[PDB]
RNA sequence: UGUCGGCUCAUCACAUCCUGGGGCUGAAGCCGGUCCCAAGGGUAUGGCUGUUCGCCAUUUAAAGUGGUACGCGAGCUGGGUUUAGAACGUCGUGAGACAGUUCGGUCCCUAUCUGCCGUGGACGUUUGAGAUUUGAGAGGGGCUGCUCCUAGUACGAGAGGACCGGAGUGGACGAACCUCUGGUGUUCCGGUUGUCACGCCAGUGGCAUUGCCGGGUAGCUAUGUUCGGAAAAGAUAACCGCUGAAAGCAUCUAAGCGGGAAACUUGCCUCAAGAUGAGAUCUCACUGGGAACUUGAUUCCCCUGAAGGGCCGUCGAAGACUACGACGUUGAUAGGCUGGGUGUGUAAGCGUUGUGAGGCGUUGAGCUAACCAGUACUAAUUGCCCGUGAGGCUUGACCA
RNA sequence: CUUGUCGGGUAAGUUCCGACCUGCACGAAUGGCGUAACGAUGGCGGCGCUGUCUCCACCCGAGACUCAGUGAAAUUGAAA
RNA sequence: AGGUGGUCGGGUAGAGAAUACCAAGGCGCUUGAGAGAACUCGGGUGAAGGAACUAGGCAAAAUGGCACCGUAACUUCGGG
RNA sequence: AACCCACUCCCGUUGAAAAGGUAGGGGAUGACUUGUGGAUCGGAGUGAAAGGCUAAUCAAGCUCGGAGAUAGCUGGUUCUC
RNA sequence: AGGGGAGUGAAAUAGAACCUGAAACCGUAUGCGUACAAGCAGUGGGAGCCUACUUGUUAGGUGACUGCGUACCUUUUGUAU
């Protein structure tokens, strides 16, 4: 963790070995990510840099915003983010790249999933059906019993139930990095990667570590 | 769940939904502006644009071709001698919608859909 | 992938015609069985002068699959029925012939005995 | 998908002779026994083939020792060194599925001589 | 299901502070000085300074 | 106040079945027996029977015991019990009866309130607004087999066979994803039966479950792919101690100092300032006049409405309606058009061969959804409404 | 009593089939014992076939959802 | 979306007054428009397995025409 | 097949319907189905027998009278000190 | 259709659904209270605000906050039940 750039999920791919085995791949491109803000002791409590990426136009930056793009000469971009970072510098206008990776160094990926829109029981928490036949009435996919008799008398706070398989933001830990192309800005990682094509993805340094 | 999923349903079977688009882009070359609903009017689109185009190279194929997506003698004539020797020239987008209120019966949201260079 | 009624024929002389699994080993509540895997047997023909007899319950493995096995380069095989070798007490073959190919995912230090009689391995 | 299929330019660097469903063919696959490394053939008729670029694959199927066998390659793998027509297939259809319910000579393919 | 309790005056109403209307959006055809619909046709056939109907 | 069993969904206790830590042993080792601590996670499939139970077959690390209206029919079922029909055995002269059998036999309800799962509208946070955040607190997760090395070493006459410590590979469960392997794909391409129509031939279209079929793009998906459970720290349970008197000895305790488990608090993931205790940081906007007083956190009028938000439109792997996200001519937001890709499989017309069905050439041809790239041809107007005029008082510290 | 005992079938059979006789409490026109054909009749077992199931996935229509019009019902001591 | 006696009843396939597409003739069934969630109703297709479901193969899937060959126990001699 | 009937599943149960509908199902030259007209009825009729049917009513129809039957049983019983 | 004026009438809020015209129930306007607060909705204390005028030992509307406080009938040994 504590520090990692922000990029777009481009895909997903294959790529083979001499040895003749296939790893799938998800790309990963990192446009070159620019600080816009070093936050200090003295001055916010905790330590952390301010970043963006990408670009917009000037009559979608607002005269708040880009008064605040312009205390450092940045150039707005899409979206602004914000590492933790527990004990580096860093400067108000640098740049950071896909080079603070290697080939090996497993990383983690956090992206906002694919939303599915209302779910039932059955998909949202992989709930059992009840009989298709043999008698049942209107009552295939229903969930069934959600609680007790007289005692509680209420449903229990936290059940199961239907709605929303949401676009929460999940991480997947431990994703090796395959191949780092620095000068088309491109990352390589083995396995899958939260979110639909063109969203952004955060990677960072294993937390985990170990194996 | 319908991601990059196209078309619209409009509460009719895929048969009824095939002719209905075949009479509308029939109507459509013969009067040049016809009145009809928002959502049926952006799905016809898709329906007779496809039609102009193919009008613009002459030959007993293609015109074997139009008769049978437009079963209509007078439509396949309308174009092939009329359109696409008008819109020759023009990269597409050779029809127009506007949006020009709601019925009366059940507050439909209506739309004005008609060919772009009428000589009128 | 083999579950439980699940009937197979087989690939040794052992005598065995046809054999039905009625449990897979190796964990609780362990579904399929694939290529390579040991499962429990039932006998539901024989022949005549065979070493084994009708409604036997003994092990076997399995070799031959319709669903297949998998490689690493992502390719896949598959046959046209799902086939088992009947394995004695120790886990060794009873027959002594066995027929049709076999895969190089049962050429392990367990089955190589099967392997080496194999007419083809794939 | 622009910069996907430049990923996939790099590693198309194989000659792949053109070949069809209902063709015979012969495929010389990588082995390895330990150390040493051979080639071990399989042929074939060719009954699928999905031209997808890098993800390109094909289907063969042979009759080995009495029990039927279907392998599908990946046309760019490693695995796959080379491939080499037998015989060219006259078949009406892109997908040979129906030559699964046939055994010996109901499954006879004819023959395209130009 | 049905209720064991009539509902009161008060609480009918709180269920009802949420069905109030909006207002469409208008505007003025600059060179006629009609007023008609937001991105629509006007009731008299003018768009954008475009006669598109004629009567 | 609907009474057995099954199904779906659960929640708690600990008198613990497995995994975890220990004392004693009639504990050599491998396996055991018994007691103490421990509730984090796990904890079979079938044959018979209406069965709970039970007995069997084969597994598993183990197939725990109980409370919850013997949990759960305004969540499902209806095999059993317990209506009306009929029959057997037995009892009664008879109508009939039988915790004795047997075959058949209608299971209603659109959710007001509390509760729960999702998702919004209003206002407040003391001038307003754009954006990024801290973390009081809450939830999720925690399972485990086998093989190899140490090592055929310790132990043992032998047979047999480890503790501690490493490496690999699986079962079950969960999440994300669609590169691969497949499924689907009534919006794509073909084959074909019966009939009707387009004047007729050819060529096509309607109807017949998409007429019946063979394939199949994008999207969705599992049976496909990748990942996860940790390590570590603290304070402890049973237990094991060091020093040590009361009580010249002894003694883990009375003062003092340690080791110690899947339990507890962090560590990993998510939500989180309506945390009314309403937090913090960067930047931006607004610098007019009069009057009436019930003479200041007052009211009334005229002028002036900024930063920004909304309405509206083109939409979206976002979505029940919302909300969220992108764009609106200074523009690739959607459709079309132009190239390509993909799928299907050699179109129509014409020319040859044949008496004809048919074959052959032009020809991998014709067509091609949702995909990739480009391009203003078509649609996103040239608008309206909210939101103001420098942000109260007291105390104290630094200034002037 | 009772899932009596033995044999068959099944990996495993309280049901089924063949026997034994200890008939709680069969028995000869409220008929006894058999029987070809017949039965939307009761019990048991096979082949084929399958979404019945492991374990559900995708797709097509009608509701449910939103908009315009018409417009009920059971229930109700009062409800912060 | 119930019930109601009798008569006529064409073409192409077809044994047919069944069934499919049409003629003569008649009609689109007196609320619509969208969108494309859970869930319910009526359907299509499904990898590997094939009754492991269940009180019970309930439901579904499967068979299905004409000509010819061929066909068991048992039997009341017809049959099956 | 028409016609008569009603064995199974599902839907519907505030129904389209106070007993239906879609899929399958039985008989279909006969102890058959059906139109019109007629006969038998309330301790009575009719019944290939289910205590079944006799106008959505049957272990004794409906209607009006005896009749305001009887109710040792529930319920209710009204202004003030 | 229904209204706004004008006219008749002692009186059209006596207008033909026509004397008077209550209650349930439904609205518009003003004044006060109400978005950190848990329950038979009252009662005892009580600030502030608004109105009127006898200008505050007054009258009327509202009731922040706070102490106590589980409806009525019937039937019962006994009911918030
Ligand atoms: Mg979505
Ligand atoms: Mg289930
Ligand atoms: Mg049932
Ligand atoms: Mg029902
Ligand atoms: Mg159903
Ligand atoms: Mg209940
Ligand atoms: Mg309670
Ligand atoms: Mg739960
Ligand atoms: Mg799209
Ligand atoms: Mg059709
Ligand atoms: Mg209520
Ligand atoms: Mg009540
Ligand atoms: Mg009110
Ligand atoms: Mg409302
Ligand atoms: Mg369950
Ligand atoms: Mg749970
Ligand atoms: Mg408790
Ligand atoms: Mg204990
Ligand atoms: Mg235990
Ligand atoms: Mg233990
Ligand atoms: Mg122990
Ligand atoms: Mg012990
Ligand atoms: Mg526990
Ligand atoms: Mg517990
Ligand atoms: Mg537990
Ligand atoms: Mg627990
Ligand atoms: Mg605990
Ligand atoms: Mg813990
Ligand atoms: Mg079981
Ligand atoms: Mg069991
Ligand atoms: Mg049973
Ligand atoms: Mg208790
Ligand atoms: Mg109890
Ligand atoms: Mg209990
Ligand atoms: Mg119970
Ligand atoms: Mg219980
Ligand atoms: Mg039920
Ligand atoms: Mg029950
Ligand atoms: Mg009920
Ligand atoms: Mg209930
Ligand atoms: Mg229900
Ligand atoms: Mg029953
Ligand atoms: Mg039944
Ligand atoms: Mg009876
Ligand atoms: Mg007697
Ligand atoms: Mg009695
Ligand atoms: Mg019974
Ligand atoms: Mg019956
Ligand atoms: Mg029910
Ligand atoms: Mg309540
Ligand atoms: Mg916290
Ligand atoms: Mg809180
Ligand atoms: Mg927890
Ligand atoms: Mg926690
Ligand atoms: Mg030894
Ligand atoms: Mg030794
Ligand atoms: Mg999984
Ligand atoms: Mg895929
Ligand atoms: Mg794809
Ligand atoms: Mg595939
Ligand atoms: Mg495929
Ligand atoms: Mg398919
Ligand atoms: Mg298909
Ligand atoms: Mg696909
Ligand atoms: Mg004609
Ligand atoms: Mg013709
Ligand atoms: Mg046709
Ligand atoms: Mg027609
Ligand atoms: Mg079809
Ligand atoms: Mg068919
Ligand atoms: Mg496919
Ligand atoms: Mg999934
Ligand atoms: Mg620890
Ligand atoms: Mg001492
Ligand atoms: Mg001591
Ligand atoms: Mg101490
Ligand atoms: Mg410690
Ligand atoms: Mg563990
Ligand atoms: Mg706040
Ligand atoms: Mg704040
Ligand atoms: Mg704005
Ligand atoms: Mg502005
Ligand atoms: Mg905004
Ligand atoms: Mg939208
Ligand atoms: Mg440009
Ligand atoms: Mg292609
Ligand atoms: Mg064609
Ligand atoms: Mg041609
Ligand atoms: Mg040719
Ligand atoms: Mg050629
Ligand atoms: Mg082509
Ligand atoms: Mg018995
Ligand atoms: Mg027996
Ligand atoms: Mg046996
Ligand atoms: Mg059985
Ligand atoms: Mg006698
Ligand atoms: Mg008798
Ligand atoms: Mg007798
Ligand atoms: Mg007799
Ligand atoms: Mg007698
Ligand atoms: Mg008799
Ligand atoms: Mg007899
Ligand atoms: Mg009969
Ligand atoms: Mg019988
Ligand atoms: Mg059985
Ligand atoms: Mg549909
Ligand atoms: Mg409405
Ligand atoms: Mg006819
Ligand atoms: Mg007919
Ligand atoms: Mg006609
Ligand atoms: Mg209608
Ligand atoms: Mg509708
Ligand atoms: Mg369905
Ligand atoms: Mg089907
Ligand atoms: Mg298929
Ligand atoms: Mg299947
Ligand atoms: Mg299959
Ligand atoms: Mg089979
Ligand atoms: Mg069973
Ligand atoms: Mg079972
Ligand atoms: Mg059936
Ligand atoms: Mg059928
Ligand atoms: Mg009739
Ligand atoms: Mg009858
Ligand atoms: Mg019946
Ligand atoms: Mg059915
Ligand atoms: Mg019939
Ligand atoms: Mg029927
Ligand atoms: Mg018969
Ligand atoms: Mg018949
Ligand atoms: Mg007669
Ligand atoms: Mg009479
Ligand atoms: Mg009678
Ligand atoms: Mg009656
Ligand atoms: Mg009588
Ligand atoms: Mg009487
Ligand atoms: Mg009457
Ligand atoms: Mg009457
Ligand atoms: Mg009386
Ligand atoms: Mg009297
Ligand atoms: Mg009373
Ligand atoms: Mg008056
Ligand atoms: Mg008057
Ligand atoms: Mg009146
Ligand atoms: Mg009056
Ligand atoms: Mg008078
Ligand atoms: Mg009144
Ligand atoms: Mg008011
Ligand atoms: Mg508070
Ligand atoms: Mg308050
Ligand atoms: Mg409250
Ligand atoms: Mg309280
Ligand atoms: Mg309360
Ligand atoms: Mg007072
Ligand atoms: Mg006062
Ligand atoms: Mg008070
Ligand atoms: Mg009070
Ligand atoms: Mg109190
Ligand atoms: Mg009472
Ligand atoms: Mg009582
Ligand atoms: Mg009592
Ligand atoms: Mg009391
Ligand atoms: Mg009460």
């Amino acid at each position: 963790m504590t520090i990692g750039v922000v990029g777009r999920k481009c895909g997903m791919t294959r790529i083979f070995t001499e040895e003749g085995v296939s790893i799938p791949v998800t790309v990963i491109e990192v446009e070159p990510n620019r600080v816009t803000q070093f936050k200090t002791e003295e001055t916010d409590g905790y330590r952390a840099v301010q970043v963006t990426a990408g670009e917009r136009r000037a009559s979608r930056v607002t005269k708040a915003q880009a008064g605040h793009f312009a205390k450092a000469n940045v150039a707005a971009g899409r979206g602004v983010w914000e590492f933790r970072l527990g004990e580096e510098q860093y400067a108000a206008g640098d740049q950071i790249t896909v080079d603070l990776f290697q080939a090996g160094q497993m990383v983690d990926v956090t992206g906002e999933s694919k939303g599915k829109g209302f779910a039932g029981t059955i998909k949202r928490w992989n709930f059992r059906g009840q009989d298709n036949t043999h008698g049942n009435s209107v009552s295939h996919r229903v969930p069934g019993s959600i609680g007790q008799c007289q005692t509680p008398g209420r449903v229990f706070k936290g059940k199961k139930m239907s709605g929303h398989l949401g676009a929460e933001r999940v991480t997947v830990q431990s994703l090796e990095i395959v191949r780092v192309d620095a000068e088309r800005n491109l990352l390589l990682v083995k396995g899958a990667v939260p979110g639909a094509t063109g969203g952004d993805v955060i990677v960072r340094p294993a937390a985990k570590a170990r194996g | 769940m319908r991601h990059r999923k196209s078309g619209r349903h409009l509460s009719r079977t895929s048969a009824h939904r095939k002719a209905m688009f075949q009479n509308m882009a029939v109507s459509l070359f013969e009067h040049e502006l016809i009145k009809t609903t928002l959502p049926k009017a952006k799905e016809l689109r898709r329906v007779a644009e496809p039609l102009i185009t193919l009008a613009k190279e002459d030959s007993v194929a293609n015109r074997r071709l139009a008769f049978d997506r437009t079963r209509s003698k007078a439509a396949v004539g309308k174009l092939f001698n009329d359109l696409g020797k008008r819109y020759a020239n023009r990269p597409g987008g050779y029809l127009r919608i506007l949006k020009c209120g709601f019925r009366a019966g059940d507050n439909a949201p209506m739309a004005y859909v008609e060919l772009v260079d009428r000589p009128v | 992938m083999i579950q439980t009624q699940s009937m197979l024929d087989v690939a040794d002389n052992s005598g065995a015609r046809r054999v039905m699994c009625i449990k897979v080993l190796g964990g609780s509540h362990r579904r399929y069985a694939g290529i390579g895997d040991i499962i429990k047997v039932t006998v539901k023909e024989a022949i005549p002068r065979g070493k084994v007899k009708k409604g036997q319950v003994m092990t076997a493995v399995v070799v031959r699959t319709k669903h297949g096995v998998r490689r690493t380069d992502g390719s896949i095989i598959r046959f046209d029925g799902n086939a088992a070798v009947l394995l004695n007490n120790k886990q060794e073959p009873i027959g002594t012939r066995i027929f049709g190919p076999v895969t190089r995912e049962l050429r392990t230090e367990k089955f190589m005995k099967i392997v080496s009689l194999a007419p083809e391995v794939l | 998908n622009k910069i996907i299929q430049q990923i996939e330019a790099e590693q198309m660097n194989k000659e792949i002779p053109a070949f069809a469903p209902g063709d015979t063919v012969i495929v010389q696959v990588k082995v390895k026994e330990g150390d040493r490394q051979r080639l071990q053939a399989f042929e074939g008729v060719v009954i699928a083939k999905r031209n997808r670029g890098l993800n390109s694959a094909f289907t063969v199927r042979k009759i080995s020792n009495g029990v039927g066998v279907e392998r599908t390659f990946q046309t760019y793998s490693p695995i796959v060194d080379s491939l080499s027509v037998k015989r060219r297939g006259d078949v009406r259809k892109a997908k040979l599925y129906y030559l699964r319910a046939l055994s010996g000579k109901a499954a006879r393919i004819k023959e395209k001589l130009v | 299901a049905v209720q064991q309790n009539k509902k009161s005056r008060s609480a009918r109403d709180m269920r009802r502070s949420h069905d109030a209307l909006e207002s469409n959006a208008l505007s003025v055809e600059k060179s006629t000085g009609e007023v008609h619909l937001r991105h629509h046709v006007s009731p008299d056939g003018f768009y954008r300074g475009r006669k598109v109907v004629d009567k």
